[PDB]
């Protein structure tokens, strides 16, 4: 006994949230979050991607 | 638009007007220091197992903050840009999308190109196959509504 | 030149450090003895404080987070009698002379060759000459931009190669394409702000990444 | 509830990705859900028919 | 002694136009090919109706909370997906 689905996709505008919170609701890190688990392997470059490059790992 | 929760407002151009002297008899511009910044370097990481140090150079380090966020936008945000552009190209121009998500125009166009290529792969049947098939979603542009956080606190309303 | 100076273990030499060598390869596996040798450049003992401090701690004592890039040299290689050398008599403090510049200048040029992938000196000299004619006001930043525009360094940033040396081998095998086709003058050209790089050896690169992170992958899906 | 640790009342453990593969594990999970639904229809028909 | 076939490349748009013309036309409108006078094609623009996205991260990586906000987003995506499947099924069910 509830309203049936209208058939439209409703997505919130996450662009209006504060800068102190990430998309997932957790606290926003003010600095790069590096881990020793990944900085000793090929991932060291992934964690330090520069701001002038746009990389996609689905299409490489 | 408050500095507490708007990093973009914090990283804004500054209007500098500094003087030395007496405004009633004679004044001169203060040119004894550089308030526009300079190139900086910083140590970011130290690996204790290999003894490797990482240093980061920034062109405008003294007049910017948290510049690492621009290139680390979530996948949800990128899909939202792709859907908004397809829904209404007349209103969602490159300028509007760049202002909305606090990024540069070059980044906006680059994101669209990569998402477009990925969509073709999904439609062609090269990605999201087998057990992961349900995660390939086809969306009609008409059946899309964007909610807003108008009410203070938790809750998204349609208008 | 089948020398030890052309191997990762002894590639970089710095005469101003307690241990003359320096580690710059983030994926090199060192033995216990080798790690101990390098660690001597990280820890120092203070007499008055009677404690060991690290290089990172030294920066904090100097209140250095973002400093002019020319000022970091005075922090890494020098010492102060009020922060890190308290208790030492001034008679035994080390002060450099103007005759040590040549060793330092030669060392830095060797670093640029190492970062580019063991390039020849004439290669670096022409790169410097190239930047002199390009538009821009800050000479130091123009040199940095030239390094980033190199194709092999850009491939490394993508995260598909362990280091620059492995990236260079990929280019020789044509495992990466530029604007849809293999690059021409790939070792001598510069990339532009609208270039597109893609992997043509998809099966090879995917295997490379999976193997590297196999041990750090969780056992629960 | 006696099955405190076995919260989901599973009969077999989930496949280890490091041994059988990520894709194989994902397919196994899908098959498990379908089997539960199919078993439910199977018990009902037998009871109704016999 | 290599068995690898020689690779002669081509631009991504060049290959797409020969494999699927409909996708090529859609990409031109999305990528803002009709704003510049110099690069404006002669053919009129085509309206965009349907797009495809990947939601694996938004469903299993990005929204862990138990609040109504995160639950609603997942439910809406799941509901929309079922509608798409049902529309396809209805096209085949009739004898
Ligand atoms: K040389």
């Amino acid at each position: 006994k509830s309203k049936p689905f209208d058939g439209k996709l409703r997505l919130p505008d996450v662009s209006q949230l504060s800068d102190t919170i990430t998309v997932s609701g957790d606290a926003a890190p003010a600095t790069l979050n590096l881990d020793q688990k990944y900085m000793d392997k090929i991932s060291c470059w992934t964690q330090t991607i520069p701001s002038h490059l746009e990389m996609s790992y689905q299409n490489l | 638009n408050n500095p507490e929760d708007n990093i973009a407002i914090r990283n804004a151009p500054q209007k500098v007007f500094q003087l030395i002297g007496d405004p009633r008899s004679g004044v001169a511009d203060d040119v004894t220091h550089n308030p526009f910044g300079e190139i900086t370097v910083e140590m970011v990481w130290h690996q204790l197992k290999n003894e490797v140090y990482w240093y980061r150079y920034e062109f405008a380090g003294q007049t910017t903050e948290q510049s690492h966020r621009d290139s680390r936008l979530s996948d949800y945000t990128k899909n939202l840009i792709y859907l908004l552009r397809a829904k209404n190209p007349r209103k969602w121009t490159i300028e509007a999308l760049a202002e909305k998500f606090h990024i540069r125009k070059q980044r906006v166009l680059a994101i669209l190109a990569l998402k477009e290529m990925e969509a073709h792969k999904i439609e062609s049947g090269k990605q999201l196959q087998g057990p992961l098939s349900p995660y390939g979603l086809k969306v009609r542009v008409e059946d899309l509504k964007l909610l807003s956080l108008d009410p203070t606190g938790c809750g998204w309303v349609e208008p | 030149v089948y020398r030890n100076s052309h191997t990762k273990r002894f590639s970089c030499r710095n005469s101003r450090l307690k241990y003359p060598f320096e580690q710059i390869w983030p994926t090199l596996q060192l033995s216990e003895d080798d790690a101990a040798m390098f660690r001597r450049n990280s820890r120092q003992f203070v007499v008055d404080l009677s404690q060991n401090i690290t290089l990172k701690n030294k920066f904090a004592l100097n209140k250095a987070t973002k400093i002019p890039h020319q000022d970091a040299r005075a922090l890494i290689y020098e010492s102060n009698l009020h922060l890190d050398a308290v208790g030492e008599h001034p008679r035994y403090l080390k002060i450099r002379r103007v005759t040590s510049q040549y060793g330092s200048k030669l060392m830095n040029v060797r670093k640029l060759r190492l970062l580019l992938g063991f390039k020849r000196r004439n290669f670096v000299q022409k790169l410097y000459e190239h930047t002199l004619l390009q538009q821009g006001s800050n000479k130091s930043w123009k040199v940095l931009c030239a390094l980033e525009a190199k194709m092999n360094l850009a491939v490394t940033r993508m995260g598909v190669a362990e280091d620059v040396l492995e990236a260079t081998h990929d280019l020789r095998q044509n495992n990466v394409t530029l604007n849809g086709s293999p690059a021409q003058m790939k070792h001598a050209r510069y990339l532009e702000p609208a270039d597109v790089l893609a992997v043509s050896a998809v099966s090879l690169i995917k295997q490379r990444i999976c193997k590297g992170l196999f041990e750090v992958a969780p056992n629960t899906l | 509830h006696r099955f405190r640790n076995n919260k989901f009342l599973r009969l077999e453990p989930d496949l280890d990705p490091k041994v059988y593969g990520q894709t194989e594990t994902l397919q196994k999970q899908v098959d498990d859900n379908f089997s539960l639904l199919l078993a439910k229809h199977r018990l009902d028909m037998k009871a109704a028919a016999a | 002694t290599t068995r690898r076939r020689k690779l002669l490349g081509s631009r991504y748009g060049a290959r797409l136009a020969k494999k699927n013309r409909q996708q090529f036309e859609r990409a031109r409108v999305i990528l803002d090919c009709y704003s510049d006078e110099e690069l404006r094609p002669d053919s009129p623009p085509v309206a965009v109706k349907e797009v495809t996205i990947n939601t694996l991260q938004t469903m299993r990586f990005l929204f862990p909370q138990t609040s109504k906000e995160h639950l609603d987003i997942k439910q809406n995506i799941a509901s929309y997906k079922i509608f798409s499947l049902n529309r396809e099924l209805l096209s085949l069910l009739p004898k």
